[PDB]
C-alpha cells in the first residue's frame, strides 16, 4: 500500500499528467535499482557460492546470465548462474543432486528445490546469510542467439530498460509472468516492448524521444497489447535486426495450429518455432494488459480533474504494478 | 461529448488528449494482418480482436 519510490518526488504540480507519469516511471526503476553496498554484497555471496562449487569440481567456475548482467532483474528475483566444467549433458541432473546436498551441508542452501527452464535442469534455493535467490544450472537457459539480441537491442533502443521493468512488475503482481503456468517469459516481453519501440509512429519517424515519453509509451504498450494486437492472425520476428509482423498463414513450419489464440513469436536460433508457444494463458494476459491501460488512463483522467491539493503526494503507477 | 477531441463517443473529461501527449525534439506493419505497408489501425480486413476500439489508436497513419 506504500509506494516508497514517491517519498522525496512528488510531481503533482505537472500540467501535463503524462509528465508526471515519465518521471515516476523513473522514480521506480531508480529505486528498483542497485546500490552499491548492495553490489557489494551480491558479489561476495556469488563468489562464496563459486568457492562452493570448486570444492567438487576445481576446474568449474560460475558465471551470473541473464536479468542480473543486463540489469532487468526484479529485486528478490533468483539469480542465474552457469556451472563450466564439463558436467553438463546427462551427467546434469547427477550432478545438480550432488551439489544441492553438497549446499545444504555447507549451509549456504536450505531448502533446495530441482526445477526446469525448458529442458534444461535447474537448481533453486538461498543463501541463508544473506537471504539473496539463485537459480544455478550447467547451460545458459536464454538461447544463444537470443541472449545476443538482448544485449544489441539494449543499445540502440532507449526506453527499452524502463519499459521493460514497469511491464515485469506489472506481470509479477499478477502472477502472469512465469511460462510454468503460461505466463510470459522474460526474452517474450522484451521482444514485445522493443517491437512497440521500434515501431512507433512518432519513433519510427524520430519525432520524438522515448526516455522524454516513456508515460505516454507505457499506456501505448498495453493498448497495443491489450486492445488491438491481432493475437490470432500476426506473428513477430526479425529481418534485419527490424521488428516485423508477418501473418501466421506464411508461417508454414507452424501452420497445422491446433490452437489459434496464442502469442507467436519467431526463436530467434530456430526460426522454425516460436518461443512464445509455452505461454498458454494469452487470454488473461491480454485481459491484464487491458486491465492496465484502464487503470492507467482512468487515473490520468482522475487526476487531471482534481484540485491540486488532491494531487499531492499521489501516486499513478501504485496501484497498477503492485510491489 | 468533448470539444478538444471534436469526437462524439466520450465526454472532455476523458478526452484522450489528455494522456496521449508526445514531448518532440523501415517499412510499417500492420497489428491486424501480419502485412506490411499501413499501420493495424486502419487497416482493411475485419479486425482480430473481439475488443473495440471506435476511438483510435497510437498506431494509425495520422502519425501520432
Ligand atoms: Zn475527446
Ligand atoms: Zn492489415
Amino acid at each position: 500500500g506504500s509506494y516508497p519510490w514517491i517519498l522525496n518526488h512528488d510531481h503533482s504540480k505537472q500540467k501535463e499528467i503524462s509528465d508526471w507519469l515519465t518521471f515516476e516511471i523513473k522514480d521506480f526503476v531508480a529505486y528498483i535499482s542497485p546500490s552499491r553496498e548492495e553490489i557489494e554484497i551480491r558479489n561476495q555471496t556469488i563468489s562464496t557460492i563459486r568457492e562452493a562449487v570448486k570444492q567438487l569440481w576445481p576446474d568449474a567456475d560460475l558465471h551470473v546470465f541473464g536479468s542480473y548482467s543486463t540489469d532487468l532483474y526484479l529485486p528478490g528475483s533468483d539469480i542465474d548462474c552457469v556451472v563450466t566444467s564439463e558436467l553438463g549433458g546427462k551427467e546434469s541432473r547427477n550432478n545438480l543432486y550432488s551439489l544441492a546436498s553438497h549446499l545444504k551441508k555447507k549451509n549456504l542452501a536450505t531448502e533446495v528445490e530441482v526445477v526446469a527452464k525448458a529442458r534444461v535442469p535447474i537448481i533453486k534455493f538461498v543463501e541463508p546469510h544473506s537471504g539473496i535467490h539463485i537459480a544455478v544450472s550447467f547451460e545458459r537457459t536464454n538461447g544463444i542467439e537470443a541472449a545476443k539480441l538482448i544485449r544489441e537491442w539494449l543499445d540502440d533502443t532507449p526506453g527499452l530498460r524502463e519499459l521493460v521493468l514497469i511491464v515485469k512488475q506489472f506481470l509479477h503482481a499478477r502472477r502472469l509472468n512465469n511460462v510454468h503456468t503460461g505466463g510470459l517469459g522474460g526474452f517474450s516481453i522484451i521482444c514485445l516492448v522493443f517491437s512497440f519501440l521500434h515501431m512507433h509512429p512518432r519513433i519510427i519517424t524520430n519525432e520524438i524521444d522515448p526516455k522524454d515519453n516513456l508515460g505516454v509509451l507505457l499506456i501505448e504498450f498495453f493498448e497495443l497489447y491489450g486492445k488491438n494486437f491481432g493475437y490470432d492472425d500476426v506473428a513477430l520476428g526479425s529481418s534485419d535486426g527490424y521488428p516485423v509482423y508477418f501473418p501466421k498463414s506464411t508461417w508454414s513450419a507452424i501452420q497445422p495450429i491446433k490452437n489459434p489464440f496464442s502469442l507467436a513469436i519467431q526463436d530467434p536460433g530456430d526460426e522454425s518455432n516460436n518461443i512464445s508457444r509455452g505461454s498458454f494463458n494469452i487470454r488473461d494476459i491480454k485481459k491484464a494488459f487491458a486491465g492496465a491501460f484502464d487503470l492507467l488512463t482512468n487515473r490520468c483522467f482522475e487526476l487531471h480533474s482534481a484540485t491540486f491539493k488532491d494531487r499531492l503526494g499521489k501516486s499513478i503507477l501504485g496501484n497498477v504494478i503492485k510491489y | 461529448q468533448c470539444t478538444l477531441c471534436k469526437s462524439k463517443k466520450h465526454s472532455k473529461e476523458r478526452c484522450p488528449s489528455i494522456w496521449r501527449a508526445y514531448i518532440l525534439v523501415h517499412t510499417i506493419y500492420c497489428y491486424n494482418c501480419g502485412g506490411k505497408g499501413h499501420f493495424g489501425d486502419d487497416c482493411k480486413e475485419k479486425r482480430s480482436s473481439r475488443v473495440p476500439n471506435e476511438d483510435g489508436s497510437a498506431f494509425t497513419g495520422s502519425n501520432l
